[PDB]
């Protein structure tokens, strides 16, 4: 839940 | 790899982490 | 990790994080040992008890990290996998015996300052420091205690125990596919691996040729830094016949 987002790139 | 195991920012520059001694000091004599 | 202390930068460079896409969490540690392959805990990805099968697509691997939840902008690297694979035998319904798999990454990862791969064992070095009372490393980004969530990275330095001394301090069966480490009660200093540290490595600093090895596998405990129990890691070394088996047949 604390976890900053990372670069839709990715996902 | 033929480099593996040496980090860039300690044994290759030949600088030592904080408690890499404790493990040296275990490996006895 | 409990009783364990902030790593410094760099410290890790093999240090890897399983992280689920969706809900966006920490799944497990890992390790690389080459710019293609991620060792972890075979429980990581696989165990019927808790429900938990995770496939390729549910998962990325970060590279070079020292922040648990940062995104760290122009340091880590966020790949995708192109395979699992699970110890054939691996014993998720009895005692995790070896507790061990594999993932080859879609492609390459850069090396740098943050990103490097950790050697692995052959017989020798394995024969040479893997004795009662030689200290090896453990990291991860798991609880601090039994019952944080670190901010960063976390390391602690633990004796390999007796074999005896760790079949006395349990009831699960253990097998020679398993070491564990800790202190002992009247050692006094304390620290041990606990969950969300799954997965990572244990290391050590050879002193003949000075490079770090992986020797083990953070892999199960009964809670977490207790008095009279020890943390249980997967032997690298037993089961390097199959790691290189993998390696040699699928890239
Ligand atoms: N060093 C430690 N104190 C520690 C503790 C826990 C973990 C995470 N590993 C686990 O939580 C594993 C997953 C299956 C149950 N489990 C456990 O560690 C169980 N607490 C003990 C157990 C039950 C059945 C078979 C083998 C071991 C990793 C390290
Ligand atoms: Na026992
Ligand atoms: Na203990």
């Amino acid at each position: 839940g604390d976890f900053e987002e990372i670069p839709e790139e990715y996902l | 790899e033929a480099d593996c195991g040496l980090r860039p920012l300690f044994e290759k520059k030949s600088l030592e982490d904080k408690t890499e001694r404790e493990l040296l000091e275990s490996y006895i004599d | 990790i409990v009783e364990g202390s902030d790593a410094e930068i760099g410290m890790s460079p093999w240090q890897v994080m399983l992280f689920r896409k969706s809900p966006q969490e920490l799944l497990c540690g890992a390790s690389l040992i080459s710019d293609r392959w991620v060792l972890t805990a075979a429980h990581c990805l696989l165990y019927p008890p808790w429900d938990k099968n995770f496939t390729e697509n549910d998962l990325l691997v970060r590279i070079g990290k020292h922040s648990r939840t940062r995104y760290e902008r122009n340091i880590e690297k966020i790949s995708m996998l192109e395979k699992i694979y699970i110890h054939p035998r691996y014993n998720w319904r009895e005692n995790l015996d070896r507790d061990i798999a594999l993932m080859k990454l879609k492609k390459p990862v850069a090396f740098s300052d943050y990103i490097h791969p950790v050697c692995l064992p052959d017989r020798e070095t394995a024969a040479s420091l893997l004795q009662a009372g030689y200290k090896g490393r453990v990291t991860g980004w798991g609880n601090l205690k039994e019952t944080g969530q670190p901010s960063v990275l976390q390391v602690v330095n633990l004796p390999i125990v007796e074999r005896p001394v760790c079949k006395d301090s349990t009831r699960i069966r253990i097998t020679d596919n398993m070491f564990c480490a800790g202190y002992k009660p009247d050692e006094g200093k304390r620290g041990d691996a606990c969950e969300g540290d799954s997965g990572g490595p244990f290391v050590m600093k050879s002193p003949f040729n000075n490079r770090w090895y992986q020797m083990g596998i953070v892999s199960w405990g009964e809670g977490c830094d207790r008095d009279g129990k020890y943390g249980f890691y997967t032997h690298v070394f037993r089961l390097k016949k199959w790691i290189q088996k993998v390696i040699d047949q699928f890239g």
